[PDB]
């Protein structure tokens, strides 16, 4: 899934 | 999951060369990629973070570029401490994958291995086990393939091999492969053969012996 | 200056539980967005990511090992613990813990996330061997025919063993290979030496496995 520091 | 493929897996070079290692991801990882250099016996050391930022205290000959699915690390002027294994790491998706690594070693001229086959000692046989060892001595490059054959049957799952580290004054490698069988199985066959494939050999070389021949 | 160091048992038996501790200094696991992760490296293999924990206590695990891993932190002791259950021989590896930066802040406002994209400082690594074996000395056998000969140092535990030739006088042409951990849980290694096909001079390998108090000198010659 998406890493902590994504977006 | 996400796959990170490094290329080449192994690379030869000399002090002063410019090398570039590349890492490709199966899905885009944006700029969340890091490069590391790991010297034998030590932990990996961070060179480049976030695909292209130079880590503090890391020498300027190291450079990283790319984003998305394709990244490259280039060392502009290879120094002796750079003979090592490099890894890339993706940090966009969990799990935070590492590539397979690329080994950078001292280039030297191609040298075929001197191959030797050793039958098991009578002393070992009395204990009930039989070890057949094959030695590939001083060759280059590192990749070599050893295939054991017993009375022409291809062996599998019953051998183990280890390789020395690059020799500091030869630049060659050596490889030892052990075929292990019970004394009983050993006794049920004749021809024990170690087949070797290597770049320096214009076709495979086979070293063998017939068991019990005296 | 950030430093980390791993500690735990060097040897563990199959089915047992392995608890590894990462003690660090230079940062706090209460600092904003900081992480501490664990990565392992089986001998001769690639790095393999295991898990990571952040200061806000979010935890993530390798999907392949999820059921056997627990990671936890002890903020006041500056330690991160990774517990792996039901280990088996394939879990033998060097285990490293590592620091992961949190985003850069300006007047306590996150402004740069690029620094989180790497594990920036690593511990030296701790070597863990998984085997049910008890301490045991090697059997030494001859390897007989540039010409080559050697000694096969078989079935010993744990590492290491030392091998020299002619009490230390023979060095050129000597290759002592790294030991392989056999499926039996015992190690095995060969040490060979190449010489001008004429020297066949005497050759004796001196083998010493400190762990079991086993010294052996084995003279090897061209049979027949």
């Amino acid at each position: 899934e998406a890493d902590k520091w994504q977006s | 999951a996400l796959q990170l493929t490094q290329s080449p897996s192994s690379l030869s070079a000399s002090v002063g060369d410019r090398i570039t290692i590349t890492c490709r991801a199966s899905q885009g990882v944006t700029s969340a990629l890091a490069w590391y250099r790991q010297k034998p016996g030590s932990p990996p050391q961070l060179l480049i973070y976030d695909a292209s930022s130079l880590e503090s205290g890391v020498p300027s000959r190291f450079s990283g570029s790319g984003s998305g699915t394709e990244f490259t690390l280039t060392i502009s002027t290879l120094r002796p401490e750079d003979f090592a294994t490099y890894y890339c790491q993706q940090l966009h998706f969990y799990p935070h994958t590492f590539g397979g690594g690329t080994r950078v070693d001292v280039r030297r001229t191609v040298a075929a291995p001197s191959v030797f086959i050793f039958p098991p000692s009578d002393e070992q046989l009395k204990s009930g086990t039989a070890s057949v060892v094959c030695l590939l001595n001083n060759f280059y490059p590192r990749e070599a393939k050893v295939q054991w054959k017993v009375d022409n049957a291809l062996q599998s799952g019953n051998s183990q091999e280890s390789v020395t580290e690059q020799d500091s004054k030869d630049s060659t490698y050596s490889l030892s492969s052990t075929l292990t069988l019970s004394k009983a199985d050993y006794e049920k066959h004749k021809v024990y053969e170690c087949e070797v494939t290597h770049q320096g050999l214009s076709s495979p070389v086979t070293k063998s012996f017939n068991r019990g021949e005296c | 200056r950030i430093t980390l160091k791993e500690s735990g048992p060097p040897l563990v038996k199959p089915t047992q539980t392995l608890t590894l501790t990462c003690s660090f200094s230079g940062f706090s696991l209460s600092d904003f967005g900081v992480g501490v992760g664990w990565i392992r490296q089986p001998p001769g293999k690639a790095l393999e990511w295991l898990a990571i924990i952040y200061s806000d206590d979010d935890k993530r695990y390798s999907p392949s090992l999820n059921t056997r891993l627990t990671i936890t932190k002890d903020t006041s002791k500056n330690q991160v613990v990774l517990v792996m259950t039901r280990v088996s021989p394939v879990d033998t590896a060097t285990y490293f813990c590592a620091h992961r930066r949190g985003p850069t802040t300006l007047f306590g406002v996150p402004i740069a996330r690029g620094p989180v994209n790497a594990m920036d400082v690593w511990g030296q690594g701790i070597t863990v061997t998984i085997s049910s074996t008890s301490t045991k000395g090697p059997s030494v056998f001859p390897l007989a025919p540039a010409a080559a000969l050697g000694c096969l140092v078989k079935d010993y535990f744990p590492e290491p063993v030392t091998v020299s030739w002619n009490s230390g006088a023979l060095t050129s042409g000597v290759h002592t290979f790294p030991a392989v951990l056999q499926s039996s849980g015992l190690y095995s290694l060969s040490s060979v030496v190449t010489v001008p096909s004429s020297s066949l001079q005497t050759y004796t390998c001196n083998v010493n496995h400190k762990p079991s108090n086993t010294k052996v000198d084995k003279r090897v010659e061209p049979k027949s």
